[PDB]
């Protein structure tokens, strides 16, 4: 395909050319229809910087890069691939996840003095959350939330992902904003600022931490030492930090694509009116009519050390869907004698 | 020949900031005057708490 | 083939 | 139509009313819109509508008991209890003297010690705390 | 742009 | 029990008016406080009487008073309700006052209601007017909207709960009442508001 | 050889 | 003994109201104090009179008060509740007092509830209201989560926290009731709220 | 056909170029009589500045781009277009949605501070109000109101609904009115301002968010950095700024009608008078005597959780249209034995 | 109507001009069909 | 064919 | 190959 | 051709 890569130059040619032929890969991933999760698993193979690259089980083969230029301070790269945009796959047959963005926080606050980017991990997590919802191809965002969720307790994780409806909580700690300074006599100061970042993604369900990540990433700070930036401003974004922080964005979104795509979705019971229940997901998730589902009694407990625990009991109940509205479905009981022993919060499946 | 650049009076990098208007409460939801945003105590001293 | 450069909405700016 | 507010509102005396002007007149005449007011079709002229008022506003019906409650004067000391106000038993120590139970038997374990005829209200706050009033205990 | 407008730009000793 | 007695319907509330006023009429047991005089001088001046500033009235038959009404639901405008006049000043009696024109303020800060009339006191300091204010000002209520209405108990009970939802099933039908805590109730009932009114009497008299 | 996503997992 | 009786619901709580208000219409029982001269000062500059600085008001018929209600579990908004009104200053008594508007503040720091009315004191400078304070917020609560409640022993016991364990398996079936300690004991309960609030009805009358 | 495009550059040539090009565009096609809700999908494939555009499925199938002229500032660009306008669709058979402007708030009064605009917000829900009544094909505005919208309400959205007899309501936050400035020697300063919007579209049956987009443009501000700009004054709105938040407006207008024009449009039950009901449709939404519709039944609930769901009964009941006021309709029930089952509140879909 | 009210009065000391504070009470308890006026 | 060029009421200037 | 518009839809 | 001024309707 045809594609351009864009990548600023921070400290090494080599990490933006790195840059700006991801940056090409994934737009010619997202053009050519190919999923997105497979995407994080081939970047580690990209570190050298061979003209040719060969491939063994993927939707892409051989990559060619054709033309690298420098123009305006920033590596930008053309390539041509061949991409296999596969019809199958774990992924393609499964409804949208609901995913909560929680509270991102900045560990010191002293490290946010330099420009008073105190805001920085709402204003981030809003990024989150819109990449998520308008970039992802699994998953659907349900909004943000100021709690804070935490591993020692569950019952509060599951709590608050049944009052926001989400099947996941994704929230992060922001561990590092330092910068350093770099000095030529030629020329000016040159300050380039880190920014770390640790992700952690806990299932509703039952409280579990199901992913966990850590990113970090440097970028020049272009701005002057006593200058205030805002955070939600585009004079922050559209600076080198600002597409820094971007980019690191888009890999949290690949990388929730590579681990929590493939994952069984399962819908949960709203209501039951007698033969008839009601499922949490609807038209905007991708159900259509004439689904089949199959029912699973959920039962999770805290064991005696107050570690959450899963358990399922499986069922012989069938639900197939009647009606479709937009956030919600309707589903009739395919054995009306077994229809007394559907309650809420009971989940299901979509029959393969 | 100055050398130096003369303040301007109305800069908004020191101009006060309005306060944001409060939303209207809507009484018709719970049937009460109540408002979390819009009650007075009639006892406090009135200092300064927010924006403007 | 030749795929497109179509920009889209911003994430936040 | 024309509008009528109850002086005492309640839901049963909003729907009386409205039943008694449609016994009176006809079918779907008048319609109870909340517990105080209660609206009747007129005629559209001024004069027809003063001869049609006359005839509706000496209507008789029965007004409804209403809620429960119990009203205390905190400052004159009377008590007026008020229809279907029911006291769950319960035994009652004040002064020295123990009493079991609506105010006759309270007023006479307040006369069995000096006390207060005033000391009467509060033993009935002691008993909306216990749970034994069935009403509600105002204080004017 | 790295300057602010309201702000303005905040950027012999030998 | 009826239902009426033991629990009342939701989002049909009563709201709480405050207003400041001045009692005239008293027999030499009126203040001197300096706000009393001022709000004296302020309500003169509405007459077209304006002192010249630093000038001591010398009025011994006015006192400054808190007046507080209660405004029932579904009040409309034109209806009068009971206000509670309390002294706040220094005044010894408000015995044969006559409360005057005095504005009741919500929560909100609008006025509702407009305070006159004659105090009936006892306590000398606390009187009552049994239709001192006049409603000018109409709340609006949830009561109409929803698919429901709800009965939130004056004594929470998990029984007493159960057994009121238990009471309008056998009076109407299977599947019409729900407890959902210890307090509350929900009864299905018509869109109509008429129907509503005419639905909502016949269950408030349950046993 | 690029490592696999993960594949389809029940709970 | 019914388990209703002995033992309370985890998760289904009270929570503490304290507020500052004025108590007015005392027969010159009253303060002095500068705090509730500036309080007094301050309530009425909210309703237009504003004292020159360094104004002494004379007032004899105020007195600053501490105004405590317990909000009960499942309190919803319009409901009311008790207040205990205590006197802070030099007032010599609060008998035939009214309470002024005073907001109600929880451990959090947000107001829940409105408290006014009529004292009724006896120790005469602390009164009572009946249904001073009317509720206006809702605190979330955590019953109807999970899959199953919890039963808080009043006297913790293992003896009793056992046998009250038997006396649910016996009336509903074996592995229902479990104790974990000698105050909690374990029911097994519907997922829904409707079915739980029927299920803990029969359940809290077992003797 | 015989357009012009008229937008100002900003920043890039291919930009003002790109927007003179969405102008001419959308005048053809408001000439043209086709619908306006295909335009929002053809912006993405014209990033290209290519002489020539192909198309497939859609109302325009080349677009030939004759003159490119830069008179006074600004692009002017002169096309030819072949538009064929579809009888048919999901759009032209359907009443008029009535649609509320909720209200728009500046999240940060601290980026308002330059020019003073604080009152931004009520004066683009007004411009917002006006381009969704006289501008858009399938919308009535049924005007604007002060109180604010939120997902967590299902409640308050259906109240504010039922009062101004909406079926959606729309609103927004602003979140960047920031500005920075670029210098030149030769001439003076230019003060570049930001415009960051995002707009969310409430239904007004339920209580669910439908829509939900993100909006962020940049222009120049012309006046002087201490002045104060009136939101209200032609001074504003025809300066560079004015016109670029115009744009912005007529972008959600296109957007509002690519997402919800397609939806069938639901009119509800006013009054019943015993065979006879009323329409809150009337004349100037599109209905006319003879229309036959179908009755739905209303059961809308809040579930365990606090989250709004929605469920329909269907039912045997037809309606055929009998007398047509100009803002109301009167309806007979075809089916006299099931008019005991029609209460308020139902709704009616037009059978096609 | 007054009667019974009179006797009560007169079975205390009180004064014939406290029930004119029984009346408010009953006001309040909706026992009175009626409008009470104060003059 | 050739489409017209009238102007239409302001939306707020 | 422009996306084609939301389709008719009910509720 | 030129649009036509709204025609004869009844309330």
């Amino acid at each position: 395909y045809e594609v351009t890569g864009v990548a600023t130059i921070v400290s090494s040619e080599e990490t933006a050319r790195l840059h700006a032929l991801e940056d090409a890969l994934f737009k010619a991933v997202n053009f050519s229809g190919a999923d997105i999760g497979s995407i994080s698993n081939l970047m580690p193979l990209l570190e050298e910087s061979r003209n040719e690259y060969q491939f063994t089980n993927h939707e892409v083969r051989y990559i060619l890069v054709e033309s690298e230029r420098k123009r305006r301070g920033k590596v930008e790269v053309k390539i041509r691939v061949d991409i296999y945009p596969s019809a199958t796959g774990c992924h393609t047959d499964q409804y949208k996840k609901t995913i909560l963005v929680g509270n991102i926080e900045v560990a010191s606050p002293q490290q946010a003095v330099m420009g008073q980017i105190y805001q920085v991990g709402d204003d981030f997590s809003r990024v989150v959350n819109r990449q998520l919802d308008q970039t992802s191809r699994s998953f659907v965002s349900v909004g943000t939330t100021d709690y804070s969720i935490s591993s020692n307790y569950p019952a509060r994780t599951q709590m608050i992902a049944q009052d926001n409806g989400a099947q996941y909580i994704i929230g992060g700690v922001i561990t590092d904003l330092t910068a350093t300074v770099e000095s030529q006599l030629l020329q000016d100061d040159i300050i380039n600022r880190q920014f770390a970042l640790e992700m952690k993604v806990f299932d509703g369900k039952t409280g579990h931490e199901v992913f966990n990540k850590a990113y970090r990433e440097v970028a020049r700070w272009p701005f002057a030492k006593t200058s205030q930036v805002d955070t939600r401003s585009a004079r922050f974004w559209a600076s080198t930090y600002g597409e820094m922080m971007l980019r690191v964005s888009r890999n949290i979104m690949l990388d929730l694509e590579s681990e929590l795509s493939c994952k069984i979705t399962l819908p949960e019971v709203v209501a039951v009116f007698g033969n008839t229940v009601t499922m949490d997901l609807g038209r905007m998730h991708g159900v259509k009519e004439g689904d089949k589902l199959q029912l699973w009694h959920t039962a999770s407990f805290i064991d005696q050390n107050g570690l959450p625990r899963n358990k399922v009991s499986q069922s012989e109940i069938t639900l197939t869907v009647s009606r479709i509205y937009e956030h919600e479905a309707e589903l009739t009981i395919d054995q009306p004698n077994l229809a007394s022993s559907v309650q809420i919060g009971d989940v299901m499946n979509k029959i393969l | 020949l100055r050398g130096r650049s003369d303040p301007v009076a109305g800069d908004p990098a020191w101009a006060p900031i309005h306060p944001k208007k409060k939303p209207e409460h809507y009484a018709a939801a719970t049937g009460s005057l109540f408002s979390a945003e819009h009650i007075t105590d009639l006892y406090d001293d009135s200092k300064p708490r927010g924006i403007g | 083939c030749a795929m497109l450069e179509p920009i889209e909405t911003d994430e936040v700016t | 139509y024309i509008t009528f507010n109850l002086l005492e509102s309640d839901f049963t005396t909003a729907q009386r009313m409205a039943d008694a002007v449609n016994n009176f007149l006809g079918p779907q005449m008048a319609s109870a819109v909340d517990a105080t007011s209660v609206r009747v079709r007129a005629p559209r002229d001024v004069s027809q509508r003063v001869a049609f008022l006359s005839a509706i506003e000496n209507l008789e019906f029965d007004p409804a008991d209403g809620a429960a409650k119990i009203i205390v004067n905190s400052r004159t000391g009377t008590i007026v209890v008020g229809k279907h106000v029911r006291l769950k038993p319960a035994a009652v120590t004040h002064g020295g003297m123990t009493v079991a139970i609506t105010l006759d038997d309270l007023v006479r374990a307040v006369n069995q010690v000096g006390a207060a005829p005033s000391d009467l209200m509060a033993i009935l706050q002691a008993l909306k705390q216990a749970g034994a009033i069935e009403g509600q205990l105002i204080i004017i | 742009t790295v300057v602010d407008a309201v702000e303005g730009d905040k950027s012999v000793d030998t | 029990a009826r239902i009426k007695d033991v629990a009342q319907v939701a989002g049909v509330r009563s709201n709480q008016l405050v207003g400041y006023g001045l009692v005239s009429g008293l027999p030499g047991t009126g203040e001197a406080n300096p706000f009393t005089e001022q709000s004296f001088a302020a309500m003169l001046q509405n007459f077209g009487i304006q002192m010249p500033p630093g000038t001591k009235p010398k009025i011994k038959n006015v006192a400054a008073v808190m007046v507080t009404a209660e405004l029932p639901p579904f009040s409309k405008p034109g209806q009068q309700v009971d206000v509670t006049v309390s002294s706040i000043g220094s005044a010894k009696s408000l015995r044969g006052g006559t409360l005057l024109q005095t504005f009741l303020k919500g929560l909100d800060g609008q006025v509702y209601a407009v305070a006159q009339g004659n105090l009936v006191v006892s306590n000398p300091t606390v009187g009552l007017i049994s239709s001192g204010a006049t409603v000018e000002r109409e709340i609006p209520n949830p009561f109409g909207r929803g698919d429901y209405i709800t009965f939130n108990l004056l004594e929470s009970d998990f029984t007493t709960a159960q057994r009121m939802a238990d009471a309008v099933n056998n009076f109407l039908g299977p599947q019409m009442a729900s407890a959902v805590d210890a307090t509350s109730v929900r009864v299905r009932a018509p869109r109509d508001v008429s129907q509503r009114v005419a639905f909502l009497s016949a269950i408030e008299n349950l046993e | 050889q690029v490592p696999e996503k993960r594949q389809q997992t029940l709970f």
